[PDB]
């Protein structure tokens, strides 16, 4: 009954999380998207989610395990830097953001591969225009694989010759390093740019 | 034998106080708890060892900003024994929010070299850059999960440093300022304006310290009771 208690102090304190982390990202995502349309600031892209697009049966699945989605394409780390001085200084809130110059060392490194149990390979169900921001998204989702279920998702992770990267399409994560992700009713969703 | 029975009184006291206050701050803080319900029947509750930031102390409270982005999310990250527990807890555990959980058995990362902190140290000096992990303290049990958490990633102490020792060719490492600015030498930065309100790490610590005294008094009680019984 005190577990009772407590489950819905815990459950009240994650609603208010959401909320609060949820207007941050969004105020923080603006004030950026200002400096760009203002031009104080150059070489400012975007979040990273709406530069491209993925079938809806996977939605879950990629809202679970990237969040490099909101991480702000940025031309450079020098962009990067102007960007979170600028932050600092109107005390507006904290992002990450991507050096797209960084990302070219996986121009070649993107072609398909075989696959455990022949899964998708997440990076593969991505449609993006442009090539540098093809690579920024290879960055983010490298060989992650989508899975049916937990039960073909600890088979193809833990039980092969080497370890994968796993997502199940109800958005539950297996890593490389050994740690495992779920728990809960809260579904992530929605945070790529559109379903084309 | 009073003495005795009164020490007993002392420590139900205690006890009882204590869980008043661990109450109290869960009560203030709800993402300071990770509640579970056995998965199986005969459940070692040993199996699970908590979150990782009840588990750990910081040792240099001014790189306490620092540790907490180091960490980021896995200061809630769970830890357990094997993945074979943390597929029970996920599948069985009735959890209220979503959890990532380090399996012992299984973690794995690739720490940070001692040549690699030594070059680190050369390029912007010793007193401007620490491997993460030297800078809490922990069971030794715990060793593997922590190497994760920490091992991987350097501390130093200004944005110009951190990007010196993150993007250098011969260490490409992540590394948090004490400010919180994190660069990760796969090619991105975080940062911008950070609240200045206590760390909630400063609040696990507060709950482990009462977690640890009523750990011990429940112990003394336990074998003060036993020996009691064992008057008759």
């Amino acid at each position: 009954f005190k577990s009772l208690v407590h489950d819905l102090f815990q459950k009240v304190e994650e609603a208010k999380s959401s909320l609060a982390m949820n207007r941050s990202r969004g105020k923080v995502l603006d004030a950026i998207i200002q400096e760009k349309k203002s031009g104080r600031i150059p070489g400012i892209y975007g979040r990273l989610g709406d530069l491209g697009a993925i079938d809806e049966k996977y939605d879950v699945a990629i809202s679970s395990c990237c969040h490099a989605l909101d991480y702000i394409v940025v031309d450079s780390i020098d962009i990067a830097q102007e960007c979170v001085n600028f932050l600092k200084r109107q005390n507006i809130g904290v992002a990450t953001f991507i050096g797209l110059d960084k990302m070219a060392v996986w121009a070649k490194k993107m072609t398909e591969i075989q696959t455990p149990e022949n899964t998708p390979r997440l990076f593969d169900l991505v449609k993006v225009k442009d090539e540098k921001i093809r690579q920024a998204f290879y960055f983010a989702l490298r060989d992650t694989l989508v899975a049916d279920n937990l039960d073909q998702a600890t088979r193809v992770a833990y039980q092969k010759d080497r370890r994968w990267r796993v997502v199940t399409l109800q958005g539950q994560i297996i890593e490389q390093s050994g740690t495992m992700t779920g728990g809960g009713s809260k579904v992530m969703k929605g945070r790529m740019g559109s379903s084309l | 034998m009073e003495s005795l029975l009164e020490k007993r009184r002392q420590l139900s006291r205690d006890i009882g106080r204590l869980k008043e206050t661990y109450e109290a701050l869960l009560a203030r803080f709800p993402n300071l708890r990770f509640a579970y319900k056995d998965p199986e029947k005969n459940w070692n509750r040993n199996c699970v060892k908590g979150l990782v930031a009840s588990l750990i102390s910081v040792k240099d409270t001014s790189a306490t900003t620092a540790l907490e982005l180091v960490a980021g999310e896995r200061l809630y990250n769970v830890v357990v024994d094997t993945e074979v527990t943390g597929k029970k807890l996920l599948e069985r555990g009735e959890l209220k929010r979503r959890y990532t959980i380090i399996p012992l058995n299984k973690i794995s990362a690739r720490c940070i070299a001692p040549e690699t902190l030594r070059v680190a140290q050369n390029l912007v000096g010793p007193d401007n850059v620490h491997v993460a992990l030297s800078l809490v303290e922990y069971k030794p049990e715990l060793q593997k999960a922590m190497e994760f958490v920490f091992g991987t990633t350097f501390v130093c102490d200004n944005m110009d440093n951190a990007k010196k020792v993150a993007f250098d060719k011969r260490i490409m490492t992540r590394t948090v300022t004490l400010g919180g600015d994190v660069f990760d030498p796969h090619g991105t930065l975080s940062g911008g304006a950070r609240s200045q309100a206590a760390s909630i790490l400063t609040k696990f610590q507060e709950l482990k310290d009462v977690q640890d005294e009523l750990r011990i008094k429940e112990n003394e009680l336990r074998a003060l009771e036993e020996e009691l019984a064992g008057l008759k």
